[PDB]
RNA sequence: GCAGAGGCCCCGGGGGCGAAGGCGGCGCGCAGGCCCCGCCGGACCGGCCUCUGGUGCAGAUCUCGGCAGCAGUAGCCGCUAC
RNA sequence: GGACGCCCUGCGGCCGCUCAAAAGACCUGAACCCGGCCGGCCGCCGGCCCGCCGGCCCCGUCUCGAAACACGGACCGAGGAG
């Protein structure tokens, strides 16, 4: 159970979090497991999608490798490349199919000079963690 | 079809069981009235009936009740089917064995303590089932004061009180005032 | 599958006990309400009326809630709910209940199957092969 | 609620009915009107605590605890009891901070069927429950009375089990559903403390032990009370109806001589 | 319906739907219980070797229905603390 | 509580229990105990006596602490003494070492004498005494006594 | 019978292998009602014990929403006119 | 958020497409009411193969007494009072 009372376990009240979150909050929520190669290389679980990231989906429709081009953050959803719905005509524009970044892992970042500090900050509060917190 | 109602005077309605949610109670009434059912005997007929009394007319029999009551016979077993109370009035409470229903705390030590045995339904069931050196004692109903104040104060012959404070003169002065 | 001889069940109305007026307005439901007018046809039950429900209409307490294949129904809705019908219901049967999926209904007839227990409803929800 | 409209009724000779209407003959503050008040509208003054005397609350806890200790109360209240040792259980138990090792003392004394069933049973409740805060229901089972140990952080978040100490016993936990026979898992210390807990709860004696319904029949069929029994006046014979005229056989029942 | 009935006592509610509020529910019970541990908490925590109580004298309850028993009083007198040699300050 | 009451089961019946002839009206009777000396003479006289009037003198405050008197009996003396020391004081008798029960103490003004005390010595002490309970204290053999 | 609460539903109640609901049709009950079956529907639902109620409609010139016959009816006849 | 083909002066039809499904301007889609096809001859209750015979005033309501030429009520759904 949770013990401090500030928060809220109200499905109304955590359902319009979600809803209507600031950008900042809903860029973490929309977060992605790293796959057990970069798990051992960055040394942190997940770390929120962006939009040059080769991502696997293990989802049921559309389940496949791609590389994130658009992050539509008011849907929560992201498009890889590739993925796309079913054609009416083959000379149509494709239509990418919107994928939630949970149903998918990530296997390549794009690392900037603001993600490897990023990278750096959480790897530096999780040894602090693992020092018996 | 039939004229049944010319000499007939309605059926009167009794408690056949015991209301009590109780289980001891209930336990209590079955086991007597199996004997009775099973023995005819008037004192397990009484007991029967008695267990399935409402509280109001089963009135608790005090510990100086019971030692007059049973002065001149002190063998036998005075039977209450409510609650022995103490009277701290009495001094000196005589020896004598009781089977209640219940027992008061202070009541259960004067009586052990003079060396009367407080019994059980239960054990009297078991021992003397049929009511053998037994006499079923019965608390004053009418002691209740609800009871008391039944009737129509104001009328002649009512010899009852009113309810509540009233504090004026008409008919209460006299049988002439008002 | 076979139940236990039973004596003739007898029904003394075959009919519904439809409420009064229920035929004359779409609004007033065909439920039986007992007639509670001053001047009730119905109440007063005057000729041509319709019956009234009594407890003279009940049926026998022997055959009472006696399906017509001469057994009793117990509703189950698993395979450990037939413990009611594997404990010695020789008198009663079983009905599956509508929630339970065709996948739970083929487990719990085979269940049956084994016990001898009968199963009311055994051809529902069985459409083709899954 | 329903009042702040400004509806005053327009009155008999209108052809309307007489409830209160707005300015357009909208209806208004009345039950049946739409927007109206309820007719007797809810209010916060409803009494909501009801007032329990401390003996009752003390024989309550009493005898739910004495239920605890009956296993055949315990199996009807639905919990997995085939394997415990014994029922009332008291298990040595030194501060467990694990709920690894909760589990595994669990294990070894029995009542780890008991935390399954209730972990499977986690479900979605059917109803407006679910909108309201109450989304989960999960079947209770055991509960851990502690004193001297901090049991509670290894058992806490185990499914099903609620722990309490044994200075404040509560016969929520204990009677669950108003439904005596809770599974309780006793730490050694709080069991060997129970009698020091009742002994210090002042001016309180215990209610005093009562027959049960076995030994009142033993009673009963002892041999004094049936000494006493007598055996009853053979039954009347009640028979039929016959025409006994017809029948030789029928009118010899009756006229043995005429026949 | 009447038979004999104890006539009420009980006065008509006043101001019931407009007015001073003259109801007071009492749900700010177990947090006002609550409040007032944590304040005297605090202020315990503001003087630790400083009791929160200051001595006070006994005094004989007031009539003669208490005349023989003892209650705490406001403060002691000037011929009391004499007896100490205590000046009030 | 709501399901298992009268009013859910007078549902379909119209009235509601009330009366076709005559049915829940607003205050039928009149509000309060208004009518007693005119429409409802008959209830205010069967069952009040002494509603209307005035009967005595009239103190503006009356003072509760003044007014208190408790009362005890002579009967309920020796239950004021703790049951250990009861015992040994009824046998001993001692005129020399009677027990001096101060019923001020134990919250009581007057000694009334309703019933009996045992045949032992006693000793009361008391603001105030009845007739008949110096009689049955001096018979006992105890003394009656005044305590400040 | 309804809607909620605390329990129970022997490996942890029933559910996309189809919930509630809608529509028809059996069965059972003296009846209030209940059950099942086919179809439509597309995510929830209970049986039992204990508990709580803003708990059951034919009426109120009832409220609000829809809407019928009337009815292809009465009418579309001020200001000279196309 | 409707592929393509066809016929349109056009409006728009059609075929089908996208989709699990049109769910197509929207979830489920009731009752009243209505149209096509399709039986039947007409309300209730009872008997029988089932259109004949027999019984059958309009309820609620006050009321001594209502089918009343007393009153309220076109219909249906939701809400509606110890």
């Amino acid at each position: 159970m949770k013990l401090n009372s500030a928060v809220t376990a109200s499905r109304r009240k955590c359902r319009k979090a979600y809803f209507t979150a600031n950008a900042e909050t809903r860029a973490k929520m929309m977060s992605s497991r790293l796959s057990k190669e970069l798990r051992a290389e960055h040394k942190i679980k997940t770390m929120p999608i962006r939009r040059g990231d080769i991502v696997e989906i293990f989802t049921g429709g559309h389940k496949g490798t791609g590389k994130v081009v658009e992050v539509r953050r008011r849907d929560y959803k992201i498009c890889v490349e590739g993925i796309n719905q079913k054609a009416r005509n083959p000379e149509a524009k494709p239509v990418p199919y919107p994928i939630h970044p949970s149903n998918c892992i990530i296997k390549e970042l794009y690392m900037n000079g603001s993600r490897y500090r990023a990278i750096k900050r959480r790897q530096e509060r999780n040894a602090e963690r693992l020092a018996r917190i | 079809g039939i004229d049944l109602k010319t000499g007939i005077k309605k059926r009167k309605v009794e408690r056949k069981e015991p209301k009590s949610p109780n289980p001891y109670i209930r336990l209590l009434h079955n086991a007597f009235k199996v004997v009775y059912e099973n023995t005819g005997e008037d004192f397990t007929k009484v007991l029967t009936k008695r267990l399935c009394l409402s509280k109001t007319n089963r009135p608790v029999l005090s510990v100086s009740r019971l030692a007059h009551l049973m002065h001149k016979r002190e063998d036998k077993i005075a039977v209450v089917a409510s609650t022995v109370t103490n009277d701290e009035r009495l001094v000196t409470i005589p020896r004598m064995t009781i089977c209640a229903l219940k027992f008061s705390a202070t009541a259960r030590s004067r009586i052990e303590k003079a060396g009367g045995r407080c019994m059980s339904f239960d054990e009297l069931l078991a021992e003397k089932p049929t009511g053998d050196n037994c006499v079923l004692l019965q608390g004053r109903r009418s002691c209740r004061a609800v009871c008391k104040k039944f009737g129509s104060p104001g009328r002649p012959n009512s010899h009852v009180k009113p309810k509540g404070e009233h504090k004026g003169r008409r008919g209460a002065r006299g049988r002439h005032s008002w | 599958i076979h139940p236990l001889p039973h004596k003739i069940i007898i029904k003394k109305r075959k009919n519904k006990f439809i409420r009064f007026q229920s035929e004359r307005f779409v609004r007033v439901k065909p439920s039986w309400r007992k007639p509670r007018g001053i001047d009730s046809p119905m109440r007063h039950q005057y000729r041509g009326q319709r019956p009234m429900v009594s407890i003279g209409y009940g049926s026998d307490k022997e055959t009472r809630f006696m399906l017509p294949c001469g057994f009793f129904k117990h509703r189950i809705s698993t395979v450990h709910e037939l413990k009611t019908l594997f404990m010695n219901n020789k008198t009663h049967a079983a009905q599956i209940a509508h929630g339970v999926s065709a996948r739970s209904r083929k487990q719990i007839l085979e269940e049956a199957k084994k016990m001898g227990v009968r199963v009311l409803n055994a051809d529902a929800k069985l459409r083709k092969e899954e | 609620a329903g009042v702040q409209c400004t509806a005053h009724s327009w009155g008999p000779g209108r052809a309307v009915a007489r409830l209160p209407r707005k300015h357009g003959g909208i209806g208004a503050y009345a039950n049946f009107a739409r927007g109206g008040h309820m007719a007797h509208p809810t209010t916060v003054i409803r009494r909501w605590c009801r007032k329990v005397n401390l003996n009752q609350r003390r024989y309550a806890v009493a005898s739910a605890l004495a239920a605890s200790a009956n296993a055949a109360l315990v199996e009807a209240r639905g919990h997995r009891i085939a394997d415990v040792p014994s029922i009332p259980l008291v298990v040595d138990t030194d501060n467990v901070t694990k709920t690894k090792d909760a589990l595994a003392i669990i294990k070894a004394v029995g009542v780890l069927r008991d935390v399954e069933r209730c972990k499977d049973s986690r479900h979605i409740r059917a109803g407006r429950g679910k909108m309201r805060n109450r989304r989960y229901i999960t079947r209770k089972g055991p509960l851990v009375i502690y004193n001297t140990e901090d049991v509670a952080r290894g058992f806490r978040n185990l499914p099903g089990v609620d722990l309490c100490h044994v200075s404040s016993i509560r016969l929520l936990e204990l009677a669950p559903g108003s439904h005596p026979g809770r599974l309780i898992l006793w730490t050694k210390s709080a069991f060997a403390s129970l009698d020091d807990v009742y002994a210090a709860k002042q001016n309180y004696t215990l209610p005093r032990s009562c027959i049960t319904q076995t030994d009142i029949e033993r009673i009963l069929q002892s041999d004094a009370v049936q000494k006493t029994f007598v055996p009853k006046r053979d039954p009347l014979v009640i028979e039929r109806k016959v025409d006994p005229f017809s029948s030789k056989e029928a009118l010899a029942r009756l006229d043995p001589s005429g026949t | 319906m009447g038979r004999n009935v104890a006539f009420s006592n009980m006065r008509r509610y006043k101001c019931t739907n407009k007015g001073p509020n003259l109801i007071k529910n009492w749900f700010n019970q177990p947090a006002r219980k609550i409040r007032r541990r944590q304040t005297r908490l605090q202020k315990a925590k503001a003087i630790f070797p400083c009791p929160l109580q200051k001595l006070r004298p006994s005094v004989t309850r007031c009539s003669q229905k208490f005349n023989l028993t003892q209650r705490i009083g406001r403060g002691f007198t000037l011929r009391e603390l004499q007896g100490v040699g205590l000046s009030a300050g | 509580p709501t399901r298992i009451r009268k009013s859910r089961k007078r549902r379909g019946h119209r009235q509601m229990g009330y009366g076709r002839v005559g049915g829940h009206r607003k205050h039928p009777s009149g509000r309060g105990k208004a009518g007693g000396l005119q429409h409802k003479r008959t209830s205010f006289d069967k069952y009040h006596p002494g509603y209307f009037g005035k009967l005595g003198m009239r103190n503006y405050h009356v003072r509760r602490n003044i007014e208190y008197n408790p009362t005890i009996n002579i009967d309920k003396i020796w239950s004021l003494i703790p049951e250990e020391q009861r015992d040994g004081f009824l046998q001993r008798k001692s005129t020399t070492e009677a027990p001096v029960v101060d019923v001020t103490r134990f919250g009581f003004f007057k000694v009334l004498g309703r019933g009996s005390l045992p045949q032992c010595p006693i000793i009361i002490k008391a603001r105030y005494f009845s007739s008949d309970a110096e009689k049955k204290l001096r018979e006992v053999g105890g003394v009656p006594l005044l305590v400040p």
